[PDB]
């Protein structure tokens, strides 16, 4: 896991 | 204590400023959780870095380019992932003519202009770079190593989440956003703008999280009864007009070079860099974040999203609570004017 900024 | 759950803004001194949790506990002892948001500005005799010129072959791995879509403040932001760069490329391209910050006055003309051209001219983010611009030798609020307590999921199980428990390095250009969140497992994040333009914030207060939420899937029907926790892609976009229209209590905020945002576990944000520049940011915790941890909703329909572990928070933390809780009996009432126990002092 890990920690993303952005939708898709 | 802050009963306005306005932002609030702190200017500690280096002795102070010397202890990280500490200081968060008195922070939180002056109410400034209740916002959701608040700024710390260092003593100005602190830095992190000498001279940050060195930096420009630092390689951006995966660059995203945000294409917004909606209008009348309403707006789902999709990522399309771009070749890797190095911050040197990226700095001609935000200060290229095509992408550079707009003129204007008084921040509220750049606001309104954010408002307005979002959804044109898609911008490319600098996001979620692995790693520190901090001097190895650097002891205070060093994003790289704060000992908070989150430290103890490494420390006891060994597991690593990058971005979490680890640095990011974020490369800004005008109109790149992040859409309104809080953190995984409802934790704090510690953001340092270390140059560049200013990053402004929004701010929904803890204690109206659950309004905002209500609002979201009220807008978005669709994507609520597809997942709870939606708001958790980091897709969706509000404008301060349609919170305003809707009673939604916030504040806003802007953080310029040198200067900290803290936010508090379940503070709503959002926000939008002015042009370009660079922060790093990770998550921590501190014992009242516990609470929230154990009851964070998380996202459902995504695979291998950040999961925490709360077993090990508990058992130590509250140990009189860890029978009950381990058999779901633990009824306990999150309130969110409470500060952090460490506060006593
Ligand atoms: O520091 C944060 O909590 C935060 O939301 N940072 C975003 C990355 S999601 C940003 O600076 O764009
Ligand atoms: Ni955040
Ligand atoms: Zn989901």
């Amino acid at each position: 896991a890990r920690k993303s900024c952005g939708g898709k | 204590l802050n009963p306005s759950a306005r932002i609030m803004t702190f200017y500690p001194t280096m002795e102070e400023f010397r202890n990280f949790s500490r200081y968060i506990a008195y922070i939180e002892s002056q109410g400034a959780h209740r916002a959701g948001l608040a700024k710390v500005v260092p003593p100005k005799e602190w830095k992190p870095r000498a001279s940050y010129d060195d930096i420009d072959d630092l390689v951006i791995p995966a660059p995203i380019q945000q294409l917004v879509t909606g209008q009348s403040g309403l707006f789902t932001q999709y990522n399309i992932q771009k070749k890797a760069m190095t911050v040197r490329e990226f700095r001609k391209i935000a200060n290229s003519d095509k992408y550079c910050t707009p003129r204007y006055s008084e921040f509220e003309e750049l606001e309104r202009k954010y408002w307005k051209n979002l959804t044109f001219n898609p911008p490319i983010y600098g996001a979620d770079v692995n790693g520190t611009l901090y001097e190895k030798h650097v002891d205070e609020w060093n994003i790289g190593r704060l000992r908070t307590i989150l430290d103890l999921v490494e420390k006891e199980s060994g597991i690593t989440i990058e971005g979490v428990n680890t640095p990011y390095l974020y490369f800004g250009m005008w109109k790149t956003s992040f859409a309104w969140h809080t953190e995984d497992m409802d934790l704090y994040s510690i953001n340092y703008l270390h140059f560049g333009e200013p990053k402004s914030w929004y701010s929904v207060p803890p204690e109206h999280g659950k309004r905002l939420e209500r609002l979201a899937k009220g807008f978005f029907p669709g994507s609520a009864q597809s997942c709870e926790a939606f708001l958790r892609h980091k897709m969706t976009l509000i404008s301060p007009l349609m919170l305003k229209k809707y009673g939604i209590p916030f504040d806003k905020v802007t953080q310029e070079a040198g200067e900290f945002m803290i936010t508090f576990p379940y503070g709503y944000h959002a926000g939008f860099n002015h042009g370009f520049n660079c922060a790093e940011s990770t998550n921590f915790a501190t014992r009242r974040w516990i609470e929230y941890g154990k009851q964070a909703v998380l996202c459902s329909c995504r695979k291998d999203m950040v999961k925490i572990s709360m077993d090990v928070f508990v058992r130590k933390f509250q140990p009189e609570r860890y029978k009950l809780w381990k058999a779901g009996k633990d009824n306990t009432v999150i309130d969110h004017t409470l500060p952090t126990p460490e506060a006593a002092e």
